[PDB]
RNA sequence: ACCGGGAAGGGGCGUGCCCGCCCGUCGAACGGGGAGCCGGCGGAGACUCCGGCAGGCGCGGGCGGAGACGCGCCC
RNA sequence: GGGGGGCCCGGGGGCGGACCGCGCGUCCCCGGCCGCCCCUGAAAAGCCGGGGGGCCCGCGCGCCGUACCGACCGC
RNA sequence: GAAAAGGAGUGGCUCUGACGGGGUCAGAACUGGAACGGACGCGGGGAUCCCGACUGUUUACUAGAAACACAGCGU
């Protein structure tokens, strides 16, 4: 009936080397030769347990790339973001400018966790008991 | 054994990591011996020249041809 | 160009044994050699591999069968009578 | 029942003479997540892991999703083909009404 | 005379099994806490042909309960397993052919195999290639369950005597004539030192109670008594009746 | 000419792993040299076929990055077989919650 | 002398904690096994000596790719 | 299928170490298939990966066998 | 059964045709005591009767068989 690959939806991804980690889709592009590919930012490393008993345990790690969309499984899970605010073609062989879009979604994804934002997004996929 | 680019040759003679050189004459053959392997570099007579004057003097070095 | 008229595979023994051993090996070493449906293939690749043991060679499934054909007529009678047994238990 | 299949039987011929759809799996992911099925078919068996996966993009894009009733081979049979067919997607009805699913 | 052939496999040496290269000894899953309050669930990993053994086995994962980790299980197997399917143990598991539940809940009519005749004893009866028990009625006051078993008989067993739901796959390996020698010496060449058989009357007197004579006989009757002595319990043992007729129901 | 040699080992029985091949040498010799078993390289824990990338030689002798592949579960599992994984355990948080 | 599991059966460390069900440095100069090639010399030895060229095991001074894939340790 | 790629492959080439072509076979090893079994064709030391949790230059390599022979058993 | 039984040809030299550089296969003229698988290697055949179905095993050193075993059948 309705297409669903639309901005927002968080997705699993299935291949390559953050297989089985969760991320968002900032960008829908459209389709011609290649297939069907989406701007994608997900995270890396989830932080450590923190005893009481620690800012270079607990921090984040982000990846942002173009992903085959046959290489994602979307979920209903929902996630609101400004990223696409600053990611176009920045991320597209702009190497001066991607290293550094990584460490301003750090940043993001430091802050709402502390508020304790998007439970379902920032837990881990149990896989292979 | 193996072969080497000439930049690479006197960067192991500038650290001290050649033991003795031999040049051969034939096209040149230079034939270092470091701790690990033996390494040979073929170049003509005209380039060979100015590689020995660059020498280290700490290298030993050797001639040969018959 | 047909090339036996009775014997078939059990052109193999030549003139030994006797006609009723190879009458009835006739029957079982067909039936051993055939080529059965995959009950999850759906294609007609199942082989035997050893007493019992049969594989698709599609699938790459292994099953536990009969020990010259896939299935038996017992175990279809089985099945057949558990099912309706469990479906009972229903209310 | 004997009514019901002989209506079930007459609209899958209607759509492959007049009306778009394909064949496989593969086909079957890349137009349901674009909101183009209209209908999703499925034979009884399906692998149960690929199953699980086109009921939840089917919940998502509100494509309607049934199951024929009879093996992979038979969908081959009834849609015209020499080859077993696990997933049916139809794209455009042309002159079936699809009402009997 | 001499030890006879009968008195001479009891000692051991040459005639004991030939068990090298055999996957294990066959057996149901362990009954425990969470079987008896429940049941848990493995998964079917191989099937597997054993020496010397005619219907096949199965390795079967199952999650440790009192620890972390699998433990594996070697089951024989029901006709119709399958790689990757998934069985179950314990009272409340399913009718399926594969699962293994107390006799008591099976209803009558069932085939089973591989049958407990005392609780947690892991399974004594009808294991062989083909074979099956069915339950016959079940007596809720006395707690028994009455069987038939592959031979005919019938008997009684307790209720909490487990079973798995199926028959013996391999059926129908006897239909098969084994034409040559050469066949039935690869047979018993993965079981026992038994073959070939050389006849009594075959022997000298010191040999065998058969033994002897101008002509090759037996001499006297080949039924011999229920009490008779070793070295001399050979023929046919207490026999009922002997012959070949019909008529039998 | 006469090109036979003699046995090279402790001793001439021929088993799997006394197997020679023969090479002229630089005197106009011919010489006999030994030809090593190739092990298998590793197998998928679920579909017991190779794993992609990892040389058929044995670990000890292969630096660290070349004995491993760049994924979740790289050298266990075949790469379909992760991909078969992760959509169960996700699947099934999907089914045995929220009906 | 012959036969045998039903026994309060040992380890990591660093105190002090923690973990633990119960044999064999017996049995293969053909099975498994970390790694050797060429040239030369002697009356009698060489994959062992000498010269040359190597190999093995030890000891001391987070990134790229759409993807298949590419590029310190302890339980 | 077609177009473009990745990994394995006891092998070959070029440079190091340091005369030129063309053929039928033979032996040895390897490869992908196919056939066969009421027969389905060892084990362990050792070494490695995964998931989860906690965190260049020097020196050395001990013990035993190693000659020769169908010179062996049949007085 | 069957190489049933029975027949014919076969050297040397000069040539021709067929197969995609390579041997083979097919054919012809001429010629020699009326010879040709010229040494070497290499089934004699047929009509029947008795016994055991068959391959296999045995009295090392006077017995290899009709004796033992065997698949099958039955208690
Ligand atoms: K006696
Ligand atoms: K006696
Ligand atoms: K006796
Ligand atoms: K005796
Ligand atoms: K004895
Ligand atoms: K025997
Ligand atoms: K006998
Ligand atoms: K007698
Ligand atoms: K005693
Ligand atoms: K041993
Ligand atoms: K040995
Ligand atoms: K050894
Ligand atoms: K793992
Ligand atoms: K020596
Ligand atoms: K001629
Ligand atoms: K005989
Ligand atoms: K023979
Ligand atoms: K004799
Ligand atoms: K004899
Ligand atoms: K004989
Ligand atoms: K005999
Ligand atoms: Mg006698
Ligand atoms: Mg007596
Ligand atoms: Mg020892
Ligand atoms: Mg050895
Ligand atoms: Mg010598
Ligand atoms: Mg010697
Ligand atoms: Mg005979
Ligand atoms: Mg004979
Ligand atoms: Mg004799
Ligand atoms: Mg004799």
């Amino acid at each position: 009936s309705q297409p669903i690959i639309k901005p927002g939806l968080v997705c699993i991804v299935l291949q390559g080397r953050h297989a089985g980690k969760k991320a968002v889709i900032v960008e829908a592009l459209p389709h011609n030769e290649r297939g069907s590919y989406a701007i994608v930012a997900g995270i890396a490393a989830l932080p450590r347990r923190i005893t009481n008993s620690a800012v270079c345990r607990g921090r984040v790690r982000s990846f942002v790339k173009c992903m085959n969309v046959n290489h994602l499984m979307p979920t209903s899970c929902r996630l609101e973001n400004n990223y696409k605010d600053f990611i176009s073609t920045q991320t597209v062989a702009d190497v001066t400018k991607r290293r550094e879009i990584i460490e301003t979604v750090n940043k993001d994804f430091q802050r709402r966790i502390l508020e304790h934002r998007d439970t379902w997004f920032f837990t881990k996929l149990p896989i292979d008991a | 054994p193996n072969t080497i680019t000439e930049e690479n040759l006197m960067k192991m003679i500038a650290d001290g990591r050649g033991k003795k050189l031999v040049v051969k004459s034939c096209k040149v053959k230079l034939k270092l011996r470091t701790a690990k392997y033996l390494y040979t570099l073929t170049v003509p007579n005209a380039d060979d020249a100015k590689s020995i004057v660059k020498g280290c003097k700490d290298k030993v070095e050797v001639q040969y041809v018959n | 160009a047909k090339r036996t008229k009775k014997v078939g595979l059990t052109g193999k023994y030549g003139t030994r044994y006797g006609r009723a051993a190879r009458k009835q090996l006739l029957k079982i070493e067909t039936s051993q050699k055939a080529k059965y449906t995959c009950p999850f293939c759906a294609k007609d690749k199942v082989r035997r591999t050893a007493c019992g043991i049969w594989t698709c060679r599609s699938c790459s499934k292994t099953m536990a069968g009969g020990a010259y054909s896939l299935h038996t007529e017992p175990a279809n009678a089985a099945r057949a009578t558990i099912r309706r047994l469990r479906l009972a238990r229903e209310d | 029942t004997k009514k019901a299949q002989d209506s079930i039987s007459l609209t899958l011929t209607l759509v492959v003479k007049s009306g778009k759809y394909t064949l496989g799996t593969d086909q079957a992911i890349r137009n349901i997540r674009d909101g183009k099925a209209q209908l999703v078919f499925m034979a009884n068996n399906c692998p149960p892991l690929v199953k699980s996966q086109v009921d939840y993009l089917c919940h998502l894009s509100k494509t309607p999703v049934r199951v024929f009733a009879g093996s992979s081979r038979e969908l081959g049979i009834a849609v015209g083909r020499q080859f077993n067919v696990s997933i049916m997607t139809i794209l455009e009805a042309g002159d079936a009404d699809l009402t009997s699913i | 005379g001499r030890r006879i052939r009968v008195q001479r496999k009891g000692a051991g040496s040459v005639f004991r099994a030939h068990v090298a290269r055999r996957l294990g000894a066959a057996k149901l899953r362990a009954n425990d806490f969470a079987e008896r309050t429940g049941s848990v669930r493995g998964v079917v990993k191989a099937i597997l042909h054993d020496r010397g053994r005619g219907a096949p086995l199965a390795r079967v994962q199952f999650p440790n309960m009192r620890g972390e980790g699998r433990v594996n299980e070697l089951f024989i197997a029901p006709e119709g397993m399958y790689t990757g399917q998934e069985v179950f143990s314990g009272n409340k598991a399913t009718l399926h052919i594969g699962n293994i539940l107390p006799v008591g809940n099976i209803p009558e009519g069932t085939y089973v195999c591989n049958v407990e005749e005392k609780p947690m004893d892991r399974g004594c009866l009808a294991r062989a290639s083909g074979t099956y028990c069915l339950v016959v009625a079940h007596n809720m006051e006395t707690n028994k369950t009455r069987i038939r078993l592959p031979s005919g008989q019938k008997k009684l067993i307790s209720s909490k005597a487990r079973a798995m739901i199926g028959l013996v796959a391999g059926g129908g390996r006897t239909d098969k004539p084994l034409l040559k020698a050469g066949n039935a010496y690869h047979k018993y060449k993965a079981k026992r030192n038994c073959w070939p058989v050389v006849r009594g009357v075959a022997m000298n007197p010191v040999d065998h109670p058969h033994g002897g004579g101008n002509h090759q006989h037996i001499g006297v009757s080949s039924c011999v008594p229920r009490n008779a002595v070793p070295g001399q319990k050979v023929g046919l043992i207490a026999a009922r009746r002997t012959g070949c007729s019909g008529g039998k129901r | 000419a006469d090109c036979r040699v003699t046995c090279r080992f402790h001793s001439t029985y021929r088993t799997r792993s006394k197997i020679v091949r023969y090479k002229r040498t630089p005197g106009n010799r011919l010489t006999s040299l030994r030809v090593k078993k190739l092990p298998n390289a590793p197998h998928c824990a679920e579909t017991g076929k190779q794993i992609h990338g990892i040389p058929r030689v044995i670990p000890q002798h292969l630096t660290r990055q070349q004995r491993k592949v760049s994924r979740p579960y790289g050298g266990k599992l075949c790469g379909s077989a992760l991909r078969a994984h992760i959509l169960e355990s996700f699947l099934n948080e999907e089914n045995q919650a929220l009906r």
